[PDB]
């Protein structure tokens, strides 16, 4: 799980992508003109907690 | 003494058959009446 | 300076004690140049003029330029010390909107480097090198597939390669409380089948050929092989030599899954009539046929029986090697071993070659010691063919681009007649032509069938490996703790 | 025996989501949660999307 | 060649080119043995009866 | 237990079908660059 750390590299040519920072981005935009600005609540789960 | 051809000889030498299978992970009252 | 084309050097440094190392990675970009024209040579019978491309230009004066601007860049020789780590040509123009191409081209530049500097001072750095026993409690898989309709693999550049079959090799993973279930992919390789003539001859007075002890039928004059066209990591940061032989052996251990490469041939059986029909092979079986046969109506095992009539039952494993490329730097290992002794007086024993040993050593030092006790030290590991095949592509009729490697034996018997046949056999076996006569042939060959449209790019040799030897390696890997389960 | 993405979302799963929509309200004693629905989305999201 | 895309004109125009003829010069260092051309000249034509 | 034949069977068995071969006379770039 940790060979990357081991047997490191300093640039990498896969770096992921955040796609929960970019949907819930797209649908606060789409929400911040209407009036149901504090309707809702988004919640954000990721692995690493 | 009296006796070209074509094709390869030595490539038939070279052909790998099989390997061992050690590489493979393995799977996971009458009588006695008296 | 006194070069042929304009180069970019990236360079990086090592410091040991007090003594500074350098390390570069040269480009030259060729993209808007005039080809190179042909060369009149010396033969047997007169002259002939022999193709060229654009690395038999880099010799070795453009090596002594290259060094020169190094040493000038960093200071002068009292700063440090300067070798080089790679070459790679770049065949594609490069404008202000090539943003990825330039970030790809960078990681393959600081790979090279790093990888250098852990080879040569990495006990006095302490770092360490991939061995089997990271992978001791986990469970290594593989997979396979097989296609050979529409586009094909890339490399760096862009360009084509041909990739019949494709394995990939990946660690299994399970969540201990929560269940989850995931896998890790490390490498991939890519290759195809060619056939190789090799007739029997029972009339010498000899005892019949034996294949793992059986003999086999009077009509079997075919030998096939497999041939390596590319390795390249997944999700690894660093690809170095022992990262290639886990995926030579993660390759050779599918591949013999239950004949699982002549599936290759069933599967290019069902299109029908084409470029790549076995059923060419009919016509070698009886004479009388003179048109391919359509095997698309025929069941699996009615094709496998075919072609049990005509093949050897066993497999060759080959590689192309590049003369420069992404990769090159690293696969020059395969040629330096192919020279065992070097004719050195000897005292009582004579002196090993250092390629064979570079060698020898990542194959031990993968399998933690045990290939020593398996294989006797000194014997063969790789066998030379002599034979330099070109690198390019063409245009096909589905609008993509394909690679040069397509033209094969195969394809010669499915779309040429049987003097051509026969021309490019003889060009690829007889010892009694030079590797310069070989290249004429094959290329006044290719510049007939496509009616010389086609692009050339480089060179490559080709090399097979010793069977003994892999067949040690398999065992060596097995009593080192490793297992593999093939999942297609 | 194959699977796929949905194989993956058992009861610890849930439990984890819950806990992690009970932190964003404030506790237990601000109210209750329950969960309504879901859906794997298979397909990258960008800024243009 | 006489598949495909013919040759153009200044304007734009196709041009019937089913032979085409270079003319060029070939060059060879004295010293460091690189080898190249230079093209000059071209023409364009085709057979009739 | 039940089961004459033509021929000489001893004569197949001392037949000489090979010998040693040495009783006969014996005859007679990018890659290193960097």
């Amino acid at each position: 799980r940790t060979i990357n750390r081991t047997l490191s590299r300093r640039i990498s040519r896969n770096t992921g992508s955040e796609q929960v920072l970019n949907l819930r981005r797209l649908m606060e935009k789409y929400l911040e003109d209407t009036r149901f600005k504090d309707d809702f609540i988004f919640v954000a789960v990721d692995p690493n907690q | 003494i009296q006796h070209a051809v074509r094709g390869n000889m030595a490539a038939r030498a070279r052909g790998l058959g099989n390997i061992s299978g050690n590489i493979y992970a393995r799977s996971d009252g009458a009588f006695n009446l008296f | 300076y006194s070069v042929p084309y304009p180069t970019l050097v990236v360079m990086s440094g090592a410091k040991v004690g007090d003594h500074n190392h350098f390390f570069g990675y040269v480009l030259p970009l060729v993209a808007g140049l005039a080809p190179l024209p042909r060369r009149e040579e010396q033969g047997p019978h007169g002259n002939i003029l022999v193709p060229r491309t654009w690395v038999d230009n880099l010799n070795g004066t453009f090596i002594n330029e290259v060094m020169a601007a190094m040493y000038a860049a960093i200071g002068g020789k009292s700063n440090g010390t300067a070798r080089i780590a790679g070459l790679a040509v770049v065949t594609n123009e490069i404008t202000a909107e090539s943003a990825h191409l330039a970030t790809t081209l960078l990681s393959a530049a600081d790979n090279a480097i790093q990888t250098a500097i852990e080879i040569r001072l990495g006990d006095k750095l302490g770092l360490p090198q991939f061995n089997l026993g990271m992978m001791a409690s986990d469970q290594p898989i593989s997979s396979v597939q097989y296609n050979t309709s529409g586009m094909q693999d890339s490399d760096i550049v862009g360009n084509p390669v041909r990739s019949d079959i494709t394995v990939t090799i990946s660690n299994r993973i399970r969540q201990a409380m929560s269940d989850y279930d995931s896998q890790q992919r490390l490498v991939a390789t890519t290759g195809y089948i060619d056939l190789t003539y090799s007739p029997q001859n029972p009339t010498f007075n000899q005892g019949p050929v034996l294949v793992n002890g059986y003999p086999v039928p009077p009509t079997v004059q075919y030998q096939p092989r497999y041939v390596m066209t590319s390795a390249y990591p997944l999700e690894l940061d660093a690809f170095t030599p022992n990262t290639f032989v886990l995926g030579l052996i993660g390759t050779i251990a599918t591949l013999n899954s239950g004949m699982a490469w002549a599936q290759s041939l069933i599967s290019n059986a069902a299109r029908g009539i084409g470029p790549h029909n076995p059923g060419a092979l009919a016509m070698v079986l009886d004479p009388e046929v003179t048109a391919p046969l359509d095997l698309s109506t025929q069941t699996n095992e009615q094709i496998y029986k075919f072609l049990q009539q005509v093949l050897y039952p066993s497999l060759l494993i080959s590689i192309d090697v590049p003369e420069e490329g992404e990769y090159s730097w690293l696969l020059r290992m395969i040629p330096a071993a192919e020279k065992i002794y070097t004719g050195k007086v000897e005292g009582e024993v004579r002196e090993i070659s250092e390629g064979y040993k570079a060698l020898y050593r990542a194959f031990d030092d993968v399998t933690l010691g045990c290939f020593s006790k398996k294989y006797q030290y000194g014997l063969p590991l790789v066998y030379a063919t002599g034979n330099r095949i070109p690198l390019g592509h063409y245009n096909h009729q589905d609008g993509h681009r394909h690679d040069i490697r397509d033209m094969d034996d195969l394809y010669m018997m499915n779309i040429t007649n049987p003097d051509t046949v026969e021309a490019w056999e003889d060009s690829f076996d007889r010892t009694d032509m030079t590797m310069s006569q070989r290249v004429v042939a094959r290329h006044e060959i290719i510049d007939r069938v496509l009616s010389g449209s086609w692009e050339q790019t480089g060179w490559a040799m080709r090399y097979d490996f010793d069977p003994l030897a892999l067949q040690a390696l398999i065992e060596a890997a097995a009593d080192a703790g490793f297992t593999i389960r093939p999942e297609n």
